[PDB]
Protein backbone atom coordinates (compact mmCIF):
# COMPACT_ATOMS: atom_id res chain seq x y z
CA UNK A 1 0.00 0.00 0.00
CA UNK A 2 1.06 3.31 -0.30
CA UNK A 3 1.20 5.79 3.01
CA UNK A 4 -1.70 8.36 1.22
CA UNK A 5 -4.10 5.91 1.20
CA UNK A 6 -3.15 3.60 4.45
CA UNK A 7 -3.48 6.90 6.30
CA UNK A 8 -6.99 7.62 4.55
CA UNK A 9 -7.97 4.51 5.91
CA UNK A 10 -6.38 3.99 9.31
CA UNK A 11 -9.30 5.08 11.54
CA UNK A 12 -11.73 2.21 12.29
CA UNK A 13 -14.62 4.00 10.53
CA UNK A 14 -15.89 6.64 8.17
CA UNK A 15 -17.16 8.14 11.52
CA UNK A 16 -13.76 7.92 12.95
CA UNK A 17 -11.95 9.02 10.12
CA UNK A 18 -13.86 12.70 9.07
CA UNK A 19 -13.91 15.49 11.07
CA UNK A 20 -16.04 15.58 14.34
CA UNK A 21 -17.29 19.28 12.83
CA UNK A 22 -18.17 17.65 9.12
CA UNK A 23 -19.77 14.24 11.12
CA UNK A 24 -21.94 16.09 13.18
CA UNK A 25 -23.50 17.95 10.06
CA UNK A 26 -24.93 15.01 8.64
CA UNK A 27 -28.26 12.37 9.53
CA UNK A 28 -27.85 9.26 11.35
CA UNK A 29 -28.60 7.22 8.09
CA UNK A 30 -25.69 8.95 5.94
CA UNK A 31 -23.01 7.88 8.71
CA UNK A 32 -24.10 4.16 8.70
CA UNK A 33 -24.24 4.02 5.59
CA UNK A 34 -20.81 5.66 4.88
CA UNK A 35 -18.87 3.47 7.66
CA UNK A 36 -20.16 0.23 5.66
CA UNK A 37 -19.37 1.68 2.38
CA UNK A 38 -15.53 2.60 4.06
CA UNK A 39 -15.51 -0.74 5.07
CA UNK A 40 -15.79 -2.01 1.58
CA UNK A 41 -12.85 0.60 0.50
CA UNK A 42 -10.65 -0.18 3.10
CA UNK A 43 -11.04 -4.37 2.89
CA UNK A 44 -10.39 -3.90 -0.94
CA UNK A 45 -6.97 -1.68 -0.37
CA UNK A 46 -5.92 -4.43 2.04
CA UNK A 47 -7.00 -7.13 -0.64
CA UNK A 48 -4.71 -5.17 -3.30
CA UNK A 49 -1.99 -5.33 -0.68
CA UNK A 50 -2.07 -9.10 -0.11
CA UNK A 51 -2.18 -9.55 -4.10
CA UNK A 52 1.09 -7.19 -3.99
CA UNK A 53 3.11 -9.61 -1.37
CA UNK A 54 2.13 -12.57 -3.43
CA UNK A 55 3.75 -11.03 -6.50
CA UNK A 56 6.49 -8.37 -5.02
CA UNK A 57 7.81 -9.79 -1.88
CA UNK A 58 7.33 -13.96 -2.78
CA UNK A 59 6.94 -14.94 -6.17
CA UNK A 60 9.76 -12.36 -7.44
CA UNK A 61 12.07 -12.53 -4.58
CA UNK A 62 11.44 -16.37 -5.28
CA UNK A 63 12.44 -15.64 -9.21
CA UNK A 64 15.92 -13.52 -8.32
CA UNK A 65 16.79 -15.45 -5.43
CA UNK A 66 15.84 -18.97 -5.87
CA UNK A 67 17.05 -21.77 -8.39
CA UNK A 68 13.46 -23.36 -9.03
CA UNK A 69 12.30 -25.67 -12.13
CA UNK A 70 10.46 -23.70 -14.32
CA UNK A 71 6.54 -23.53 -13.73
CA UNK A 72 7.05 -24.01 -9.57
CA UNK A 73 6.98 -20.37 -9.29
CA UNK A 74 3.53 -20.00 -11.35
CA UNK A 75 1.97 -23.38 -9.79
CA UNK A 76 3.00 -21.70 -6.46
CA UNK A 77 1.09 -18.31 -7.30
CA UNK A 78 -1.60 -18.90 -9.88
CA UNK A 79 -3.28 -16.03 -11.96
CA UNK A 80 -1.47 -13.33 -9.08
CA UNK A 81 -0.65 -10.64 -12.36
CA UNK A 82 -4.52 -11.26 -13.36
CA UNK A 83 -6.10 -11.02 -10.23
CA UNK A 84 -3.65 -7.78 -9.14
CA UNK A 85 -4.71 -6.25 -12.42
CA UNK A 86 -8.77 -6.71 -11.91
CA UNK A 87 -8.80 -5.34 -8.15
CA UNK A 88 -5.77 -2.81 -8.39
CA UNK A 89 -8.60 -1.31 -11.38
CA UNK A 90 -11.28 -1.26 -9.18
CA UNK A 91 -9.25 -0.14 -5.65
CA UNK A 92 -8.32 2.77 -8.60
CA UNK A 93 -12.12 3.56 -9.40
CA UNK A 94 -13.48 3.34 -5.45
CA UNK A 95 -10.05 6.09 -4.51
CA UNK A 96 -11.44 7.89 -7.12
CA UNK A 97 -14.91 8.25 -6.06
CA UNK A 98 -14.22 9.11 -2.72
CA UNK A 99 -11.45 11.66 -3.77
CA UNK A 100 -13.92 13.55 -6.36
CA UNK A 101 -16.32 13.62 -3.29
CA UNK A 102 -14.16 15.62 -1.01
CA UNK A 103 -14.36 18.89 0.43
CA UNK A 104 -12.43 21.79 -1.30
CA UNK A 105 -10.04 22.14 1.46
CA UNK A 106 -9.99 18.68 2.72
CA UNK A 107 -8.00 15.31 2.40
CA UNK A 108 -10.57 13.50 4.67
CA UNK A 109 -14.40 14.75 5.01
CA UNK A 110 -16.33 13.54 2.02
CA UNK A 111 -19.85 11.31 1.65
CA UNK A 112 -20.46 9.03 -1.34
CA UNK A 113 -23.79 8.85 -2.58
CA UNK A 114 -23.52 7.01 -5.70
CA UNK A 115 -21.89 3.50 -4.71
CA UNK A 116 -24.31 1.34 -7.44
CA UNK A 117 -23.37 2.86 -10.66
CA UNK A 118 -19.64 1.62 -10.03
CA UNK A 119 -20.71 -1.81 -8.53
CA UNK A 120 -22.92 -2.71 -11.46
CA UNK A 121 -19.72 -1.67 -13.87
CA UNK A 122 -16.91 -3.61 -12.30
CA UNK A 123 -19.68 -7.23 -11.82
CA UNK A 124 -20.93 -7.03 -15.20
CA UNK A 125 -19.22 -6.87 -18.98
CA UNK A 126 -16.30 -8.01 -19.92
CA UNK A 127 -14.96 -6.74 -16.26
CA UNK A 128 -17.21 -9.55 -14.61
CA UNK A 129 -16.39 -12.55 -17.12
CA UNK A 130 -12.63 -11.33 -16.37
CA UNK A 131 -13.44 -12.00 -12.44
CA UNK A 132 -15.10 -15.38 -13.06
CA UNK A 133 -12.65 -17.31 -15.39
CA UNK A 134 -9.73 -15.69 -13.12
CA UNK A 135 -11.29 -17.01 -10.20
CA UNK A 136 -12.36 -20.16 -11.59
CA UNK A 137 -8.99 -20.96 -12.61
CA UNK A 138 -7.42 -19.54 -9.21
CA UNK A 139 -9.95 -21.74 -6.59
CA UNK A 140 -9.05 -24.86 -8.71
CA UNK A 141 -5.20 -24.58 -8.11
CA UNK A 142 -5.35 -23.53 -4.78
CA UNK A 143 -5.47 -27.03 -3.24
CA UNK A 144 -2.10 -27.52 -5.62
CA UNK A 145 -0.29 -24.27 -4.42
CA UNK A 146 -0.72 -25.70 -0.68
CA UNK A 147 0.76 -28.92 -1.16
CA UNK A 148 3.33 -27.54 -3.18
CA UNK A 149 4.23 -25.03 -0.68
CA UNK A 150 4.65 -27.66 2.26
CA UNK A 151 6.84 -29.89 -0.28
CA UNK A 152 9.40 -27.29 -0.90
CA UNK A 153 9.18 -25.81 2.57
CA UNK A 154 10.00 -28.95 4.31
CA UNK A 155 12.34 -30.42 1.03
CA UNK A 156 14.11 -27.46 0.15
CA UNK A 157 16.57 -25.40 2.46
CA UNK A 158 17.23 -22.65 0.82
CA UNK A 159 13.49 -22.44 0.15
CA UNK A 160 13.17 -22.64 4.11
CA UNK A 161 15.52 -20.00 4.54
CA UNK A 162 13.66 -17.43 1.82
CA UNK A 163 10.62 -18.13 3.64
CA UNK A 164 11.16 -17.13 7.58
CA UNK A 165 13.75 -14.47 6.06
CA UNK A 166 10.61 -12.46 4.26
CA UNK A 167 8.08 -13.12 6.47
CA UNK A 168 10.07 -12.33 9.52
CA UNK A 169 8.68 -8.47 10.09
CA UNK A 170 5.86 -8.20 12.20
CA UNK A 171 3.92 -6.60 9.48
CA UNK A 172 3.53 -10.18 7.47
CA UNK A 173 2.32 -11.86 11.00
CA UNK A 174 -0.86 -12.97 8.85
CA UNK A 175 0.40 -12.84 5.46
CA UNK A 176 2.18 -16.30 5.05
CA UNK A 177 2.06 -18.06 1.46
CA UNK A 178 -0.75 -20.27 2.67
CA UNK A 179 -2.60 -17.38 4.16
CA UNK A 180 -2.61 -14.94 1.18
CA UNK A 181 -4.19 -17.81 -1.04
CA UNK A 182 -6.84 -18.00 1.47
CA UNK A 183 -7.29 -14.72 1.91
CA UNK A 184 -7.60 -14.17 -2.04
CA UNK A 185 -10.19 -17.29 -2.19
CA UNK A 186 -12.05 -16.00 0.47
CA UNK A 187 -12.60 -12.05 -0.77
CA UNK A 188 -15.49 -12.83 -3.61
CA UNK A 189 -17.47 -14.19 -0.82
CA UNK A 190 -17.49 -11.14 1.26
CA UNK A 191 -18.89 -8.39 -1.58
CA UNK A 192 -21.92 -9.56 -1.29
CA UNK A 193 -22.12 -9.17 2.89
CA UNK A 194 -21.02 -5.71 2.21
CA UNK A 195 -23.12 -4.76 -0.76
CA UNK A 196 -26.39 -6.35 1.08
CA UNK A 197 -25.99 -4.23 4.64
CA UNK A 198 -24.58 -0.62 1.81
CA UNK A 199 -28.03 -1.70 0.56
CA UNK A 200 -29.64 -1.78 3.89
CA UNK A 201 -29.30 1.51 4.63
CA UNK A 202 -29.59 3.16 0.98
CA UNK A 203 -33.12 3.76 1.04
CA UNK A 204 -32.99 7.55 0.83
CA UNK A 205 -32.33 7.77 -3.10
CA UNK A 206 -34.55 5.17 -5.01
CA UNK A 207 -31.82 5.36 -7.67
CA UNK A 208 -29.21 4.29 -5.00
CA UNK A 209 -31.39 1.49 -3.45
CA UNK A 210 -32.04 0.10 -7.02
CA UNK A 211 -28.33 -0.11 -8.44
CA UNK A 212 -27.52 -1.85 -5.28
CA UNK A 213 -30.33 -4.01 -5.43
CA UNK A 214 -28.96 -5.13 -9.33
CA UNK A 215 -25.41 -5.28 -8.30
CA UNK A 216 -26.14 -7.49 -5.24
CA UNK A 217 -27.79 -9.90 -7.69
CA UNK A 218 -24.68 -9.72 -9.95
CA UNK A 219 -22.27 -10.62 -7.44
CA UNK A 220 -24.45 -13.52 -6.07
CA UNK A 221 -24.10 -14.84 -9.97
CA UNK A 222 -20.53 -14.22 -10.50
CA UNK A 223 -20.31 -16.43 -7.30
CA UNK A 224 -22.45 -18.93 -8.68
CA UNK A 225 -20.38 -19.05 -11.88
CA UNK A 226 -17.22 -19.62 -10.01
CA UNK A 227 -18.36 -21.95 -7.89
CA UNK A 228 -20.02 -24.18 -10.52
CA UNK A 229 -16.61 -23.87 -12.25
CA UNK A 230 -14.55 -25.44 -9.94
CA UNK A 231 -12.94 -28.33 -9.79
CA UNK A 232 -9.52 -28.88 -7.50
CA UNK A 233 -6.30 -30.21 -9.42
CA UNK A 234 -4.08 -32.52 -8.02
CA UNK A 235 -0.10 -32.39 -8.92
CA UNK A 236 0.16 -35.95 -10.80
CA UNK A 237 -3.76 -36.75 -11.40
CA UNK A 238 -4.42 -39.63 -13.29
CA UNK A 239 -7.18 -39.66 -16.25
CA UNK A 240 -8.67 -42.27 -14.91
CA UNK A 241 -8.96 -40.80 -11.64
CA UNK A 242 -10.58 -37.53 -13.56
CA UNK A 243 -13.03 -39.13 -16.09
CA UNK A 244 -14.51 -41.03 -12.86
CA UNK A 245 -15.41 -38.04 -11.12
CA UNK B 1 5.55 -20.42 19.58
CA UNK B 2 4.03 -23.07 17.50
CA UNK B 3 1.32 -22.43 14.93
CA UNK B 4 -2.08 -23.77 14.86
CA UNK B 5 -5.37 -22.79 12.33
CA UNK B 6 -8.84 -22.63 13.90
CA UNK B 7 -12.03 -22.48 11.28
CA UNK B 8 -15.18 -21.63 12.75
CA UNK B 9 -18.49 -23.05 10.95
CA UNK B 10 -22.26 -22.66 11.41
CA UNK B 11 -25.28 -20.37 9.75
CA UNK B 12 -24.99 -16.91 9.42
CA UNK B 13 -27.35 -16.11 12.57
CA UNK B 14 -24.98 -17.84 14.86
CA UNK B 15 -22.72 -14.97 14.99
CA UNK B 16 -19.64 -16.24 14.06
CA UNK B 17 -17.94 -13.57 12.85
CA UNK B 18 -19.07 -11.29 15.80
CA UNK B 19 -17.47 -13.66 18.49
CA UNK B 20 -13.76 -13.48 15.80
CA UNK B 21 -14.05 -9.78 15.74
CA UNK B 22 -14.52 -9.48 19.53
CA UNK B 23 -11.90 -11.52 20.78
CA UNK B 24 -9.38 -10.49 18.10
CA UNK B 25 -10.09 -6.84 18.27
CA UNK B 26 -8.47 -5.27 21.55
CA UNK B 27 -10.77 -2.69 22.79
CA UNK B 28 -14.02 -3.84 22.07
CA UNK B 29 -15.50 -2.47 19.01
CA UNK B 30 -18.07 0.85 20.36
CA UNK B 31 -18.32 2.82 17.43
CA UNK B 32 -18.92 0.50 14.67
CA UNK B 33 -19.14 -3.94 14.16
CA UNK B 34 -17.22 -4.71 11.17
CA UNK B 35 -19.55 -6.56 8.53
CA UNK B 36 -17.03 -9.04 7.45
CA UNK B 37 -13.35 -10.87 9.27
CA UNK B 38 -10.13 -11.28 7.26
CA UNK B 39 -7.88 -13.38 9.15
CA UNK B 40 -5.78 -12.84 12.51
CA UNK B 41 -3.06 -14.85 14.10
CA UNK B 42 -2.98 -14.69 17.74
CA UNK B 43 -0.47 -14.91 20.71
CA UNK B 44 -2.06 -17.14 23.17
CA UNK B 45 -0.44 -19.06 26.32
CA UNK B 46 -2.32 -21.27 27.33
CA UNK B 47 -0.79 -24.20 30.54
CA UNK B 48 2.39 -22.92 29.71
CA UNK B 49 2.47 -23.15 25.81
CA UNK B 50 3.06 -20.30 23.42
CA UNK B 51 1.18 -20.33 20.56
CA UNK B 52 -0.04 -18.50 17.30
CA UNK B 53 -3.48 -19.29 16.84
CA UNK B 54 -4.29 -18.55 12.64
CA UNK B 55 -8.24 -17.57 13.08
CA UNK B 56 -10.49 -18.16 9.71
CA UNK B 57 -14.60 -17.40 9.49
CA UNK B 58 -16.73 -19.10 6.18
CA UNK B 59 -19.28 -16.55 6.68
CA UNK B 60 -20.00 -15.91 3.10
CA UNK B 61 -19.65 -19.41 2.10
CA UNK B 62 -22.82 -20.78 3.17
CA UNK B 63 -24.41 -20.96 -0.22
CA UNK B 64 -21.09 -22.36 -2.02
CA UNK B 65 -20.73 -25.74 -1.80
CA UNK B 66 -17.25 -26.16 -4.04
CA UNK B 67 -15.67 -22.85 -2.50
CA UNK B 68 -16.43 -22.91 1.39
CA UNK B 69 -14.36 -26.54 2.09
CA UNK B 70 -10.98 -24.11 0.37
CA UNK B 71 -11.30 -23.04 4.19
CA UNK B 72 -10.63 -26.48 5.38
CA UNK B 73 -7.12 -27.52 4.57
CA UNK B 74 -4.67 -28.25 7.41
CA UNK B 75 -7.26 -26.62 9.86
CA UNK B 76 -6.11 -28.36 13.88
CA UNK B 77 -9.78 -27.13 15.72
CA UNK B 78 -13.49 -26.28 14.39
CA UNK B 79 -15.44 -23.79 16.52
CA UNK B 80 -18.97 -25.23 15.15
CA UNK B 81 -21.19 -22.18 16.12
CA UNK B 82 -24.79 -21.81 16.79
CA UNK B 83 -26.87 -19.24 18.31
CA UNK B 84 -28.90 -19.72 21.51
CA UNK B 85 -31.59 -17.36 20.13
CA UNK B 86 -31.90 -19.84 17.12
CA UNK B 87 -33.45 -23.19 18.02
CA UNK B 88 -33.17 -23.85 14.05
CA UNK B 89 -29.01 -22.78 14.04
CA UNK B 90 -28.89 -26.02 16.74
CA UNK B 91 -31.05 -28.15 14.33
CA UNK B 92 -28.63 -27.69 11.32
CA UNK B 93 -25.59 -28.72 13.24
CA UNK B 94 -25.58 -32.89 13.31
CA UNK B 95 -26.54 -33.21 9.28
CA UNK B 96 -25.92 -30.60 7.61
CA UNK B 97 -22.35 -28.90 9.54
CA UNK B 98 -20.98 -32.09 11.22
CA UNK B 99 -21.14 -34.19 8.19
CA UNK B 100 -18.75 -32.23 6.33
CA UNK B 101 -16.24 -31.01 8.89
CA UNK B 102 -15.70 -34.94 9.26
CA UNK B 103 -15.39 -35.44 6.04
CA UNK B 104 -12.93 -32.14 4.71
CA UNK B 105 -11.13 -32.80 8.36
CA UNK B 106 -11.32 -36.36 9.57
CA UNK B 107 -9.70 -36.54 13.39
CA UNK B 108 -9.92 -32.48 13.76
CA UNK B 109 -11.33 -31.49 17.24
CA UNK B 110 -14.57 -30.19 17.18
CA UNK B 111 -15.67 -27.83 20.25
CA UNK B 112 -19.34 -27.17 19.63
CA UNK B 113 -19.86 -23.57 20.95
CA UNK B 114 -23.62 -21.99 22.15
CA UNK B 115 -23.49 -18.31 20.88
CA UNK B 116 -25.63 -15.23 22.23
CA UNK B 117 -26.00 -16.67 25.67
CA UNK B 118 -27.14 -13.09 26.88
CA UNK B 119 -30.80 -13.83 24.92
CA UNK B 120 -31.34 -16.58 26.68
CA UNK B 121 -33.20 -14.31 29.60
CA UNK B 122 -33.81 -11.50 27.15
CA UNK B 123 -38.06 -11.30 26.56
CA UNK B 124 -37.72 -9.77 23.56
CA UNK B 125 -36.08 -13.13 22.32
CA UNK B 126 -38.81 -15.13 24.32
CA UNK B 127 -41.59 -13.42 22.80
CA UNK B 128 -40.34 -13.75 18.94
CA UNK B 129 -39.70 -17.33 19.67
CA UNK B 130 -43.18 -18.34 21.28
CA UNK B 131 -44.96 -16.93 18.42
CA UNK B 132 -43.02 -20.46 16.33
CA UNK B 133 -43.97 -22.75 19.66
CA UNK B 134 -40.02 -22.28 20.31
CA UNK B 135 -38.03 -21.24 23.01
CA UNK B 136 -34.31 -20.25 23.56
CA UNK B 137 -32.02 -23.08 23.65
CA UNK B 138 -31.58 -25.16 26.94
CA UNK B 139 -27.72 -25.84 28.49
CA UNK B 140 -29.08 -29.29 28.24
CA UNK B 141 -29.63 -29.28 25.24
CA UNK B 142 -26.31 -27.81 23.99
CA UNK B 143 -24.54 -30.49 25.30
CA UNK B 144 -26.81 -33.59 23.98
CA UNK B 145 -26.12 -32.33 20.58
CA UNK B 146 -22.25 -31.88 21.70
CA UNK B 147 -22.66 -35.42 23.00
CA UNK B 148 -24.50 -36.60 20.00
CA UNK B 149 -22.40 -35.24 17.56
CA UNK B 150 -18.70 -36.81 18.73
CA UNK B 151 -17.29 -33.15 19.84
CA UNK B 152 -14.78 -32.89 22.05
CA UNK B 153 -16.44 -30.39 24.25
CA UNK B 154 -19.20 -27.87 24.46
CA UNK B 155 -18.76 -24.69 25.71
CA UNK B 156 -21.28 -21.37 26.02
CA UNK B 157 -20.36 -17.73 25.26
CA UNK B 158 -21.55 -13.93 24.72
CA UNK B 159 -19.63 -11.79 21.99
CA UNK B 160 -22.00 -8.78 22.86
CA UNK B 161 -20.90 -9.10 27.08
CA UNK B 162 -17.30 -10.54 26.54
CA UNK B 163 -18.62 -13.15 29.13
CA UNK B 164 -16.93 -16.83 27.84
CA UNK B 165 -15.17 -15.30 24.77
CA UNK B 166 -11.42 -16.07 26.06
CA UNK B 167 -12.08 -18.93 27.58
CA UNK B 168 -13.27 -20.41 24.01
CA UNK B 169 -10.35 -19.42 22.40
CA UNK B 170 -7.96 -20.88 25.03
CA UNK B 171 -9.56 -24.30 25.20
CA UNK B 172 -9.39 -24.48 21.41
CA UNK B 173 -5.85 -23.90 21.88
CA UNK B 174 -5.82 -26.75 23.64
CA UNK B 175 -7.35 -28.86 21.68
CA UNK B 176 -5.56 -27.96 18.65
CA UNK B 177 -2.22 -29.21 20.69
CA UNK B 178 -3.62 -32.22 21.44
CA UNK B 179 -2.37 -35.26 19.81
C1 LIG C 1 -20.90 4.74 19.98
O1 LIG C 1 -21.31 4.61 18.65
C2 LIG C 1 -22.25 5.56 18.22
C3 LIG C 1 -22.16 5.70 16.71
O2 LIG C 1 -22.45 6.73 16.21
N1 LIG C 1 -21.72 4.60 15.85
C4 LIG C 1 -21.64 4.79 14.41
C5 LIG C 1 -22.36 3.69 13.62
N2 LIG C 1 -23.41 2.98 14.05
C6 LIG C 1 -23.79 2.14 13.04
C7 LIG C 1 -24.81 1.15 12.93
C8 LIG C 1 -24.94 0.41 11.76
C9 LIG C 1 -24.06 0.63 10.68
C10 LIG C 1 -23.03 1.56 10.80
C11 LIG C 1 -22.92 2.34 11.99
N3 LIG C 1 -22.04 3.30 12.39
C1 LIG D 1 -22.53 -9.47 8.17
O1 LIG D 1 -22.71 -9.77 9.52
C2 LIG D 1 -21.54 -9.91 10.26
C3 LIG D 1 -21.41 -8.71 11.19
O2 LIG D 1 -20.66 -8.77 12.11
N1 LIG D 1 -22.23 -7.54 10.93
C4 LIG D 1 -22.16 -6.35 11.74
C5 LIG D 1 -23.03 -6.45 12.98
N2 LIG D 1 -23.35 -7.57 13.63
C6 LIG D 1 -24.08 -7.22 14.73
C7 LIG D 1 -24.71 -7.98 15.75
C8 LIG D 1 -25.41 -7.33 16.76
C9 LIG D 1 -25.51 -5.93 16.76
C10 LIG D 1 -24.90 -5.18 15.76
C11 LIG D 1 -24.18 -5.85 14.73
N3 LIG D 1 -23.51 -5.40 13.64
Amino acid sequence: SMEMDEKDFAADSWSLAVDSSFLQQHKKEVMKQQDVIYELIQTELHHVRTLKIMTRLFRTGMLEELHLEPGVVQGLFPCVDELSDIHTRFLSQLLERRRQALCPGSTRNFVIHRLGDLLISQFSGPSAEQMCKTYSEFCSRHSKALKLYKELYARDKRFQQFIRKVTRPAVLKRHGVQECILLVTQRITKYPLLISRILQHSHGIEEERQDLTTALGLVKELLSNVDEGIYQLEKGARLQEIYNR
Amino acid sequence: AIRKKLVIVGDGACGKTCLLIVFSKDQFPEVYVPTVFENYVADIEVDGKQVELALWDTAGQEDYDRLRPLSYPDTDVILMCFSIDSPDSLENIPEKWTPEVKHFCPNVPIILVGNKKDLRNDEHTRRELAKMKQEPVKPEEGRDMANRIGAFGYMECSAKTKDGVREVFEMATRAALQA
